């Protein structure tokens, strides 16, 4: 057993209205799925390269945000914001190196980084869902924005908001800002057979979080599990 | 023997909206100036009355300008400066007393004693204030109906004040007495246009969209079943307090927030505060759009939200350009879930089969209805020579699917209207050329087509 | 709900003996920290605590008194915190 | 390993919507799909950002010899002469 | 007669009664006032009363009951401090009519019979407990009216950096338990405000208590109280509230932060906000000044980096402010040099030379003075002398420029 840790290399299994990973359709569909199918805790599905997130800290996106409504809706005031948009880019990828490794504790906001796709996890409050209207959205966004911020907060009574988080717990993924944590609904859609919706809506799912690789051992010197090389 | 029997607070200003060893001797002093209020709230009635009585004087004395100079004298002369209010003193020593009294009495020990004593001395360097705030709060009548309206308004609003204040015993004897004050006061609120600006005057001087939004704020459960037609005749309520009423429009707007919740009969109440109101439509913030636009993405496609929509663009003939612009720019960011168009094959097929059973009326709330409503949004959003809006709905209609539709046989009149509102002010009325417009042969389809429904029309009306 | 917890009186038999499971890391299988989550394991059965929702005063206008059991899974909620009591109370 | 995944992912999708076109009737909403995804696909062999400039004129100083070869190895020039001919062998 | 115009004609004689009437009604208030400062003089000399009266027991009893009475009667303890804060003000004249009037009241009542005239004021409400209640509501009451009340009737008192208040003030913030309360309220709600300032980029409520709060802060540390300025830092308590972290962190959020100090910092400041921005920086000035060794290196190094807004409200310009209100940014700018002179007064070491170097550029600076010289041309209808404060931003380079060779070599002049 051990905490969890930023940076870590790990894989969410849904236990709501139905059980599996979570996975995505490809690198060109911004969906999140999942398939029960597909495998479980026992026989983790075949292609488990899909159902890796890592562990990312709390980003911030005003810079970005005010540059995106620039574009949206002169000349200097453009070069303006985009100098400050790659500042914070700049400065939160060195916060996120200097807090690297570090414990991770319930209530604290997190980013979910889908690895294979290098895209984050996003919650987007003013689109609804595609099958459960009455649900909001969840999709991969390559640069993220707020949406992507998720407080852990803690499924079991044992665990209390300042606890560190131990590996193969169960939590609930809460949007910040959307307010309603991740569910796994039992919608199927019409294209990919076998494959669940994820939105976010009330409910009573929950999230076991298992342990793929340690933020110590993700390093590019090693050989490691997961690996793609050539003989 | 010692009762200590508090009734309502003596030492309040009057509204239209309304242990110790010697404690016997404590007691008797708070007494004593609990009459000394009473008898100071008679003499500010004097002297209201007495104002009253000077203004209608001069009323009828210049009415068979108004010497303000010698109203403001008479006005000026009964707050002490000179003689003529000598008897209204109540002491005669010229207030000595009466503050030396105050001040020994907020020098004891007894907590009521001494608050009562430093409530008297400050209303008795502020009798002027004070004189003037219920002269403004006083309430002029001409009839004796008038009166028995005022009294029976002020105690049903009252009763209704008091259970929502207690609002926690029905959320059975507290909900029919509700739905009946509230059923009596939308019946006797609406006549005419006289008596019903006269109502609305009066419920915005005893502020009774206080009462009616507390009453709304209560907490409740998701379903009642009950308290719904309450809420219902409430909202009916606020609507009837803005008809043409710019004042109660502004006062309800400056607690908008509490309208901006999912739900259809707020959307209603939004309408009317927003109806007809240039400075409220122009100034219209961005969130208030945002919500509307939202609430047709996510909880469903309705008309309320796209009337409410169309009435905020024009206010009083003038078309608010922002508003427009916004509301384009808006709408065109979210597809197939708020602007929805029938321009595909199977698309019109369906708009005909669910249009062949409108032959007899387009049915209210369908969403035929809610085409048509969000196409007339569409061509408002333009009528105003922009080059923005217009462009930009150039594209979702195009006007092959525009003439398509018209010059289908089994086309009703709503939706051919619709679309020739649309075809003029998005394509013809424009500041800026269209090649489809006049270097296709499109609009001479339909004006074969008016040709057609003139002959119709002349075929109808000689029959 | 193979197995009921119940209350006998001498404890000097061997049904009467338990074992604490950590909810959390431990410092390498040290002292019992006070105010502790565990999970309670029967020694002789091998089988970890269960409360269910079947009252065992049902007869009454108010069950209160809800049953326990044992199974030989496991669960990671069912945890008990030891309160430790003031030796003046 | 990225390039070579969004390479595949791009071929199968544009290997369906040759699909969709010879069966006859493509979706609006697919259509935009399918836009967006050679405009992606543009960027993607030319290797340079997306700034916002025009993506039918965008100048390459140095080709992708490793993009191309994903290309033709992954069939996605297969789907894109599947997608010049369908539409005009009618729709 | 006809309804509509006897509302009018009552609407217009109200309006006129409202006109005429209020410089009565503010002479009769002054009279309160002057009852309230001598209530004696309605009793016998040789009375007990009058004995008690003189002794202060009215005013000690009045602002006793004030406490008790909060909880019941917001508006009497409302008017309490009202009435407080106007006996801590100067005189005041309300016309001709209300000379008379005032004079009229006076003659029938008190039949019998300056900065130094304020001062004694503030003593004697001090001796008679004013501080201790400002200090108890403050901590206990839940009403914005009456908290905005108590904390002008503290800057009242503390106006003129009375030292005998701030010694009362420090005393029992020592003594009194409740001062870790009083200190988490302040810390609630600076975060609070800095988190609507925010969310936000009309000024709300949250935001303009900060100019008060500030304004008693700097009172507080006027006079260069080593005790105050050390005490708003860290306190002898549990918890501890640091106050110049939170001022330094709702200037950086009000500014802009890192967007605002990478060039865009006249966006984030219009003609309704560079009052408090001028307020935040007098405050930190006198945080830093004595000087305060703790106060300038907490400043200088926090993590916030609003030495860096510091440096660019006198690198940058406002481009929209000053365009058409120059007195307002060269008063910013007076500001900003006199907050960096304070942080950079007798600071023999390096650190804080080089984390300021690291912001402000040495080629950069010598412009920006060389402008300030050049820029005596809108001096027109102004107050601060551009001259003067490129003098300060010269002065500042020199001190900078014993850890710059850089700098040293571009202040020769030809």
């Amino acid at each position: 057993s051990s905490f969890l840790h930023i940076g870590d290399i790990v894989s969410l299994y849904a236990e709501g209205s139905v059980n599996g990973f979570i996975s995505t359709l490809g690198l060109v569909d911004d969906r999140c799925v999942v398939e029960p199918a597909a495998g479980d805790l026992d026989n983790p599905p075949k292609k488990f390269r899909d159902c890796l997130f890592k562990v990312c800290p709390m980003n911030r996106y005003s810079a970005q945000k005010q540059y995106w409504k620039a574009k949206q809706t002169d000349v200097v005031l453009l070069q303006k914001l985009q100098h400050a948009a790659q500042m914070e880019q700049k400065q939160n990828d060195t916060e996120n190196k200097k807090v690297h490794g570090d414990v991770v504790k319930y209530g604290s906001v997190i980013q979910l980084l889908h690895m294979k796709s290098n895209k984050y996890l996003t919650v987007n409050k003013r689109l609804p869902a595609l099958l459960e209207k009455n649900a909001m959205r969840v999709t991969l966004d390559a640069t993220g924005n707020e949406g992507s911020w998720l407080f852990i907060q803690p499924f079991w009574k044992l665990r209390s908001n300042g606890d560190n988080v131990v590996v193969g717990d169960k939590v609930i993924l809460n949007p910040v800002n959307a307010g309603q944590p991740l569910h796994a609904s039992n919608y199927e859609l019409s294209d990919n057979a076998g494959c669940k919706e994820v939105n976010s809506v009330n409910c009573n799912t929950s999230w076991k979080i298992n342990l793929f690789m340690q933020f110590r051992d993700h390093l590019e010197e090693v050989l490691k599990g997961g690996d793609v090389v050539r003989l | 023997t010692m009762v200590l029997s508090r009734k309502q607070s003596v030492f309040s200003a009057p509204s239209l909206s309304a242990e110790n060893e010697d404690i016997v001797v404590m007691e008797t002093k708070l007494k004593i100036l609990e009459i000394l209020q009473f008898i100071l709230n008679v003499r500010l009635d004097y002297r209201i009355s007495y104002l009253l009585s000077v203004f209608k004087k001069e009323f009828v004395e210049v009415f068979p300008n108004m010497n303000l100079d010698r109203i403001g004298e008479q006005a000026e002369a009964m707050f002490g400066v000179g003689k003529t209010s000598s008897m209204l003193e109540v002491d005669d020593e010229g207030g000595r007393m009466f503050l030396r009294v105050l001040i020994h009495l907020t020098m004891h020990d007894y907590a009521p004693l001494v608050s009562g004593a430093l409530q008297l001395l400050f209303k008795h360097f502020s009798q002027r204030q004070e004189a003037m705030h219920t002269f403004k709060q006083v309430q002029l009548l001409i009839s004796a109906q008038d009166v028995e309206n005022y009294k029976v308004i002020k105690s049903e609003l009252d009763r209704l004040r008091t259970m929502v204040e207690k609002s926690e015993l029905w959320v059975s004897e507290n909900y029919q007495i509700v739905k009946g004050i509230l059923e009596r006061l939308n019946k006797m609120c609406g006549v005419g246009e006289q008596m019903r600006k006269k109502q609305q005057r009066l419920l915005k001087n005893m502020d009774a969209h206080k009462v009616m939004l507390d009453l709304l704020q209560i907490p409740y459960d998701k379903g009642d079943a009950k308290m719904m037609e309450i809420l219902r005749y409430t909202h009916q309520f606020l609507q009837k307090f803005c008809a043409g009423n710019p004042g109660n429009q502004a006062l309800l707007h400056k607690h908008l927030h509490l309208f901006l919740t999912p739900g259809l009969l707020e959307a209603e109440t939004m309408q009317h505060i927003f109806l007809n109101n240039y400075q409220l439509c122009s100034e219209i913030s961005e969130p208030v759009l945002q919500h509307f636009v939202h609430l047709l993405a996510t909880h469903g496609r309705h008309v309320q939200y796209l009337d409410f929509l169309h009435t905020v663009i024009k206010a009083e003939g003038k078309y608010v350009k922002k508003c427009q612009d916004m509301i384009m720019t808006e709408l065109t960011n979210a597809g197939d879930d708020v602007v929805v168009f029938y321009n595909d094959k199977a698309s019109l097929a369906h708009l005909l089969d669910m249009m062949k059973a409108a032959r007899d009326g387009v049915e209210d709330h369908s969403p035929l209805m809610y085409h048509i409503s969000l196409v007339d949004l569409l061509a408002a959003c333009a009528e105003g020579k922009n080059v923005y809006t217009e462009i930009k709905c150039t594209s979702l209609l195009p006007l092959e699917d525009v003439v398509s539709v018209v010059t289908h046989e089994d086309c009703i009149t709503e939706v051919k209207m619709a679309y020739v509102n649309f075809v003029n002010h998005c394509y013809v009325d424009t500041e800026v050329e269209m090649k489809e417009i006049y270097t296709s042969n499109h609009i001479w389809t339909l004006f074969e087509n008016f040709t057609l429904d003139m002959a119709r029309v002349c075929s109808k009306r000689e029959k | 709900i193979k197995y009921c917890l119940v209350a006998v009186p001498h404890g000097n038999d061997i049904a009467s003996l338990f074992e604490l499971d950590p909810t959390t890391l431990q410092k390498t299988d040290s002292f019992v920290p006070r105010n502790s989550y565990v999970r309670l394991r029967h020694l002789c059965t091998n089988t970890w605590i269960q409360s269910t929702n079947v009252p065992i005063d049902i007869e009454e206008e108010r069950p209160i008194r809800l049953m326990l059991g044992t199974c030989p899974t496991k669960e990671d909620k069912e945890a008990f915190a030891i309160v430790s009591v003031p030796v003046s109370e | 390993i990225r390039d070579l995944d969004f390479a595949n992912d791009a071929s199968s999708m544009l290997a369906s919507a040759v699909e969709k076109l010879n069966e006859g009737f493509i979706s609006q909403n697919d259509r935009r799909f399918v836009i967006q995804l050679l405009e992606d696909l543009v960027f993607f062999v030319s290797d340079v950002p997306n700034n916002g400039q025009n993506v039918l004129d965008i100048m390459v100083t140095k080709p992708n010899r490793e993009r191309q070869k994903l290309m033709r190895e992954q069939n996605i020039l297969k789907q894109v002469f599947g997608i010049l001919k369908a539409p005009f062998r009618p729709l | 007669w006809d309804y509509k115009n006897i509302i009018e004609k009552l609407q217009d004689i109200i309006t006129a009664l409202e006109e005429r009437l209020k410089p009565l009604v503010q002479a009769e208030l002054s009279v309160l006032v002057d009852v309230l400062h001598w209530p004696e003089l309605l009793f016998l000399e040789g009375s007990e009363a009058y004995q008690r009266c003189e002794s202060g027991g009215f005013l000690s009893k009045l602002i006793q009951h004030t406490k008790d009475l909060m909880e019941s009667e917001e508006k009497l303890c409302i008017k309490v401090l009202r009435t407080l804060q106007q006996m801590l003000l100067k005189k005041t004249k309300y016309g001709d009519r209300g000379n008379q009037l005032r004079k009229m009241l006076l003659q029938n009542y008190l039949q019998n019979r300056d900065w130094s005239a304020i001062a004694a004021t503030q003593c004697r409400l001090d001796k008679e407990g004013a501080t201790k209640l400002v200090c108890d509501l403050i901590t206990s009451t839940k009403n914005e009216k009456i908290f905005q009340e108590s904390i002008g009737l503290a800057i009242h008192l503390l106006d003129g950096g009375n030292t005998e208040i701030q010694k009362s003030f420090h005393n029992l913030m020592m003594s009194d338990k409740k001062s870790e309360r009083f200190f988490k309220v302040l810390h609630d709600r600076m975060k609070r405000a800095q988190q609507e300032t925010k969310s936000t980029v009309e000024m709300g409520t949250s935001v303009l208590i900060m100019q008060p709060i500030l304004r008693f802060l700097q009172l507080l540390c006027e006079n260069h109280n080593r005790d105050l300025q050390n005490f708003l830092r860290c306190q002898n308590n549990k918890t501890n509230y640091n106050l110049v972290c939170e001022t330094l962190q709702f200037l950086d959020i009000m500014c802009g932060s890192t967007t605002g100090g990478l060039g865009l910092l006249g966006l984030y400041i219009n003609e309704d906000n560079v009052g408090l921005v001028i307020q935040t920086l007098e405050t930190l000035t006198e945080y830093c000044q004595g000087p305060c060794h703790e106060n300038q290196t907490c400043i200088v190094t926090h993590e916030s980096n609003g030495i860096d807004i510091i440096t660019a409200l006198i690198l940058n310009d406002i481009s929209p402010l000053c365009k058409y209100r120059m007195d307002l940014v060269l008063q910013l700018k007076d500001n900003a040099s006199k907050l960096l002179l304070a942080l950079m007064e007798s600071r023999h070491d390096s650190e804080n030379a080089e984390r300021i170097l690291i912001s402000l550029r040495p080629q950069e600076l010598v412009d920006v003075i060389k402008k300030a010289y050049l820029q005596e041309e809108e001096r027109e209808n102004s107050e601060v002398s551009p001259r003067e404060v490129g003098h300060n931003i010269y002065i500042l380079a020199l001190q900078l420029s014993r850890h710059n060779k850089q700098l040293q070599h571009l202040l020769k002049p030809v």
